[PDB]
């Protein structure tokens, strides 16, 4: 049971009030079965298209989740991951600077 | 070779029946099968090796066990009338090699089991005077269930030449279910053979019934497994 | 049913050809074994066919296979009497230690060719009590069928063949007896009896 | 040269429950999808069929269609052979071949995350370091020559007759050039009195890109390449630089890429453009990363 890393980034430069595409990239995890959510302010963002799950040269799986979103100064975006290797779900927030 | 014991068995509803199977071909895979008319063999349990048991396609009512590689047993915990069939045991390393097959009859009431009455009928002079051959007829009748093997015997040796035996027994009452059966057999020798006084004939019917470990109450004789024989002699 | 055999029962005149069929809808299909079951005995492997389109021979038995139709056929040329058995077609789904698939089989009955028929019905008597007797219908050609009794008290067996090995002689025979006034002249009265049948006064 | 990878993941939960999904990559482009829910292998590109005719394809799809079931049903029997091994189990197959007219085909199998079995020569093989309880399963599987044959067919001869077809087919898609877009930001370093200067690069294709922070002609040696991140089918990358607060000025993120054609994206920290953009993206800073 290997613990999943999570990375959240945008497809274009973030500009407040202009529609972008948010990426959530869950990797280096095992076994494959996993549950991923995108969240705008806590409430689960409905439209989340997933890539086909795969695996790297180290045999650990990875999956790309993405949704269309509008970035603002106040609204908060996060990726919530439920996996067997963690007791509590892992909630990682979008940090446009990092 | 593959060997099964017992070969035939009469069991009571709710009784504990066990069918042992054996092979010395040093195999690893062992299979149990059931044969019923208009079906083809179906798998009950199977074993990939020692200390292993795996449910097949029809496993309800059966338990398999394997204590050794050489032997593989099948247990019917509570025997049912619905499990009356012929059971086979196979083996492989795939080339499946099969055993002789066990006839298990499972009955509701053991108070319906009867041995056969055997009677050899002697050749008609008219047949002797028209063909220069004689036919002896044997008739084993009034017996249930149908578990018999009729053999002919000459002077102490068992004959194969000249013998015909019924494909399947005749039910004495077709308008019933639990009816008793009947079976015929024929030995045709030459006329000069039958006309010899020193020649001895003997029908031999081997019937498979209650085993002496089964309780019996009825005021008649206990219908055990026995060999019933009828005998005739040549005439000058 | 996963695997089907045709016909149910084939009947042949001794010393002729006999074709048996097998159709399966099993995937994947590694091989196909034909078995031979002597009535009241185990199964004996006649031949095996592994290739996509296969042909094989063993004794008088010669089998074919075409997986482009998932179909098999067993030929026995010049059939003997001792061939009267059930032949079962068995498909193997994997070429490793897989589960076999069994057809319902084909019962093969071989009638003996009788050159000189001598249709006769003798009356035989018991060794112990002359009161008890039977009727033996014997030496008939294989065109004759033995029907059952329409009467609840007359017991008639179906025909059964015997070979006298030293004599090279083969003959049919059926037996009748009645608990009840029952003549051997009029016992097989429900069958088609020949004209030239021998009916000896008793 | 392009590495063609067939990736299959099969999860067995218990006696009853089991599922199998597969993906197909040429270079780093997904061409085929196959779901446990789905009956036929899905194309993901308008050229994924390659230089194969419908007949050549339907026969191959059927070949795998039979395999999927057969594989599932085989494993769960191999488990029955072994109290030795127990549920739940994770099977991972990694097939394919790299094209160089020379090719090296491979078929690697991984058990619970560890790679233990491969195909080699004319049979299956345990590896160095593999456990010995995988021996009897191999001896059982190596008994089937019929499968061992059909595998060799695909590995020795079919894969390259197929792959060389794909390369020739999707030449226009595989050669597609994309412009990277770039922007800057900063975060407090894990150190006291320091600042990390994120430089973002997004939306380019192909993969190989060159990013270095610069003081004019001098390449900044503390430039740290990120890991490439996926977007559709484009690429995201960031290049950090740790600076002592007060040295921000005079620096530049320089991006070299084949699709520019000798005219690089150059981002000066503290130019009117940097000032103008970094304003367009302000926010309350909760919840930032600790
Ligand atoms: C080229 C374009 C690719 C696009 C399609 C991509 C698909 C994604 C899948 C990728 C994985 C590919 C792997 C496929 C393996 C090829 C095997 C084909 C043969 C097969 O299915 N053979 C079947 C059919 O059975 C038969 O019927 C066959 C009739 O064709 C005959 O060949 C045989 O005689 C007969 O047996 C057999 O059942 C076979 O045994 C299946 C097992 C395959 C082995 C997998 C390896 C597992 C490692 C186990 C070790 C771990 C131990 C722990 C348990
Ligand atoms: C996976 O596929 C098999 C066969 O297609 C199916 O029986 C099974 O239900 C599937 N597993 C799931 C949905 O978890």
């Amino acid at each position: 049971q290997k613990t999943p890393q999570i990375q959240v980034y945008s497809r274009h430069p973030p500009e407040n009030g202009k529609p972008n595409i948010l990426n959530c990239y869950v990797t280096q995890f095992h076994p494959p079965h996993i549950e991923i959510q995108m969240l705008k302010n806590g409430k689960k963002i409905p439209k989340v298209e997933m890539s086909d799950m795969s695996f790297s040269k180290d045999w650990s799986f990875y999956i790309l989740a993405h949704t269309e979103f509008t970035p603002t100064e106040t609204d908060t975006y996060a990726c919530r991951v439920k996996h067997a290797s963690m007791a509590e779900p892992k909630t990682v927030y979008w940090d446009r600077d990092m | 070779a593959v060997t099964q014991s017992p070969r035939n068995k009469v069991a009571v509803t709710g009784g504990k029946v066990t069918l042992s199977c054996n092979q010395t071909n040093n195999h690893n895979n062992m299979y149990w099968y059931r044969q019923d008319t208009g079906h083809g063999l179906r798998l009950i349990h199977y074993s990939y090796g020692a200390g292993s048991t795996e449910k097949g396609d029809i496993p309800d009512g059966y338990k398999a066990s394997r204590p050794s590689q050489e032997n593989f047993s099948l247990i019917l915990e509570l025997a049912t009338p619905s499990q009356t069939s012929v059971y086979f045991c196979a083996s492989g390393d795939a080339e499946q090699f099969f055993g002789p097959g066990t006839r298990l009859t499972v009955l509701e009431d053991l108070k319906n089991v009867f041995p056969p009455e055997v009677a050899v009928f002697e050749p008609s002079e008219a047949e002797i005077s028209h063909t220069q051959k004689a036919t002896l007829v044997c008739l084993a009748t009034g017996f249930y269930p149908d578990h018999v093997e009729l053999s002919w015997w000459v002077n102490g040796k068992e004959v194969h030449s000249g013998v015909c035996t019924d494909p399947q027994p005749l039910k004495e009452q077709p308008a019933l279910n639990d009816s008793r059966y009947a079976l015929s057999s024929r030995l045709r020798v030459s006329a000069t053979f039958w006309q010899n006084p020193r020649n001895h004939f003997r029908c031999q019917v081997q019937f498979y019934g209650l085993s002496e470990n089964d309780e019996w109450t009825q005021d008649r004789a206990k219908p055990v497994t026995q060999i019933v024989s009828a005998e005739a002699w040549g005439r000058a | 049913t996963q695997v089907e055999q045709s016909p149910q029962s084939l009947v042949v005149r001794q010393g002729e050809n006999s074709v048996l069929q097998c159709n399966y809808s099993v995937t994947p299909d590694n091989h196909l074994r034909w078995f031979k079951q002597d009535t009241g005995k185990g199964l004996v492997s006649l031949t095996v066919l592994v290739d996509q389109k296969d042909k094989t021979s063993n004794g008088r038995y010669s089998a074919t296979l075409d997986k482009d139709a998932k179909h098999s056929t067993l030929h026995i040329t010049a059939t003997l009497l001792d061939d009267t058995a059930t032949y079962i077609c068995v498909v193997g789904d994997r070429g490793s230690a897989g589960r076999l698939h069994f057809g319902a089989g084909t019962q093969l009955i071989v009638i003996p060719d009788i050159q000189n028929p001598d249709p006769a019905v003798y009356q035989l008597r018991d060794s112990k009590s002359s009161d008890k007797s039977v009727c033996l219908f014997t030496d008939f050609d294989s065109q004759t069928n033995v029907s059952q009794s329409k009467d609840s008290d007359v017991y008639i067996t179906d025909k059964c063949v015997l070979d006298m090995r030293s004599m090279d002689f083969k003959s049919n025979s059926a037996v009748a007896w009645s608990n009840k006034d029952f003549a051997c002249a009029n016992a097989f009265n429900n069958s088609i009896i020949p004209e030239d049948t021998f009916f000896p006064s008793p | 040269n392009y590495t063609f990878r067939c990736l299959q993941m099969s999860s067995f939960a218990n006696r009853s429950w089991s599922r199998t999904d597969s993906v197909v990559w040429l270079g780093d482009l997904q061409t085929h999808r196959w779901s446990n829910d789905s009956a036929t292998i899905s194309f993901t590109k308008p050229w994924s069929q390659g230089k194969l005719s419908n007949q050549q394809w339907e026969k191959l799809q059927h070949m795998f269609q039979v395999y999927r079931v057969s594989f599932t049903r085989d494993i769960q029997e191999l488990v029955k052979m072994m109290p030795k091994e127990d549920y739940p189990i994770e099977i991972q197959l990694s097939a394919g071949c790299e094209m160089y007219n020379a090719s090296e085909s491979f078929l690697h199998v991984a058990f619970q995350g560890k790679y233990v079995v491969r195909f080699w020569g004319t049979s299956w093989q345990t590896v160095p370091g593999a456990p010995s309880w995988l021996d009897l399963p191999i001896k059982v599987l190596n008994a089937d020559q019929g499968t061992s044959a059909t595998v060799q067919m695909l590995l020795n001869d079919t894969c390259p007759l197929f792959v060389r077809g794909l390369l020739e087919a999707g030449k226009s898609d595989l050669e597609k050039q994309e412009k990277p877009v770039a922007w800057l930001s900063s975060v407090p370093s894990s150190a006291h009195g320091h600042r990390q200067l994120v430089c973002h690069v997004s939306g380019f294709y192909p993969k190989p890109v060159w990013v270095m922070w610069m003081r004019g002609d001098q390449e900044q040696q503390g430039t740290h390449r990120g890991d490439f991140l996926p977007n559709d089918e484009t690429w995201y990358l960031q290049a950090t630089l740790d600076v002592e607060a007060g040295e921000e000025a005079g620096l530049a993120c320089r991006v070299k890429h084949s699709s520019l054609g000798g005219q690089d994206i150059i981002l000066y920290w503290g130019s009117l453009h940097h000032i103008l953009d970094a304003q367009k993206m302000v926010w309350n800073h909760r919840h930032h990363h600790h």
